[PDB]
């Protein structure tokens, strides 16, 4: 089980970095609000701060599937970050999550299959209660 | 929900590329697959025991076009879709007792087939007309419900 959605990810490509950034685009634009957490952020297209963040986003997603055993502890410090610091709504998780989600079946429509799309689902889903715990 | 002129004609152009018979199948058996408990609903669609079954099922594809059939009735009339869907709404909730939260769900498989579809020409762009459309689709169903 632990090996399948592994394998799923990386053949959708979710070790990418742009995919992350192309996430992150497709919901700031599709969703206007989960803007207001990043007024850092210089929203310019090609923006440097969504491509860097892109990368930090896909290279958590991609660290935490090789911990699907034991997701509260890999996720312990950013679980902290968006549950205590930032205090995200969890709407907002399922907005990425869906994104993310249009992002890969975009780029690798042939390894997103139906049963693929249900694992990768429920690992965005699983990673998304642990970051919204306290 | 409100649509601009160019909004509007955006998505009735991509609208245009789709192979519908495949958009639908995919997006009801990938509801079907991905967010098992609608199966409850679809009984009488015979097996759907597999991710390979449900997306092999004749009768899962055939009601997918019904369902892509009425987004295309939506499209036409963006101004009111209450309106619309509001025999629909009626045969959701009174006869059928579907959760309004699942045509949220649907909505949103929706917009990742038309991804899968579509690759690149399903721009971020594209996308945020999109899910205009469908939440405006699953708020007008959920209608008799409140
Ligand atoms: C599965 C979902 C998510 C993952 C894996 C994730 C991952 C990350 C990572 C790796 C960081 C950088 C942490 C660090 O530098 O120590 C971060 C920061 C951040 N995240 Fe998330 N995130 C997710 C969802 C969200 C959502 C839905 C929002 C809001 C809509 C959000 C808002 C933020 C903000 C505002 C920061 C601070 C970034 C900065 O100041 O540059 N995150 N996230
Ligand atoms: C945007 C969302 C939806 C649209 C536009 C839609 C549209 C339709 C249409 C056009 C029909 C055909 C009625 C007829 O032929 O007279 C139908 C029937 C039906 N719908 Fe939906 N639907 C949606 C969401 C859902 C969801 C989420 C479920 C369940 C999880 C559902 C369950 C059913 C069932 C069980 C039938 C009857 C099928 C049969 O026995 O032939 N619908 N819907």
């Amino acid at each position: 089980d632990k090996a399948n959605v592994k394998a799923a990810w990386g053949k959708v490509g979710g070790h990418a970095g742009e995919y992350g950034a192309e996430a992150l685009d497709r919901m700031f634009l599709s969703f206007p609000t989960t803007k207001t957490y990043f007024p850092h952020f210089d929203m310019s297209h090609g923006s440097a701060q969504v491509k860097a963040h892109g990368k930090k986003v896909a290279d958590a997603l991609t660290q935490a599937v090789d911990h699907l055993d034991d997701l509260p502890g890999a996720l312990s410090a950013l679980s902290d970050l968006h549950a205590h610091k930032l205090r995200v709504d969890p709407v907002n998780f399922k907005l990425l999550a869906h994104c993310l989600l249009v992002t890969l079946a975009n780029h690798h429509p042939n390894e997103f299959t139906p049963a693929v799309h249900a694992s990768l689902d429920k690992f965005l889903a699983s990673v998304s209660t642990v970051l919204t715990s306290k | 929900v409100h649509l601009s002129g160019e909004e509007k004609a955006a998505v009735t152009a991509l609208w245009g590329k789709v192979n519908v018979d495949e958009v639908g199948g995919e997006t009801l058996g990938r509801l079907l697959v991905v967010y098992p408990w609608t199966q409850r609903f679809f009984e009488t669609f015979g097996d759907l025991s597999s991710a390979s079954a449900v997306m092999g099922n004749a009768k899962v594809k055939a009601h997918g076009k019904k369902v892509m059939n009425a987004f295309s009735e939506g499209l036409h009339h963006l101004d009111n879709l209450k309106g619309t869907f509001a025999k629909l709404s009626e045969l959701h909730c009174d006869k059928l007792h579907v959760d309004p939260e699942n045509f949220k769900l649907l909505g949103n498989v929706l917009v990742v087939v038309l991804s899968h579809h579509l690759g690149g020409e399903f721009t971020p762009q594209a996308q945020a007309a999109w899910q205009k459309v469908v939440s405006g689709v699953a708020n007008a169903l959920a209608h008799k419900y409140h």
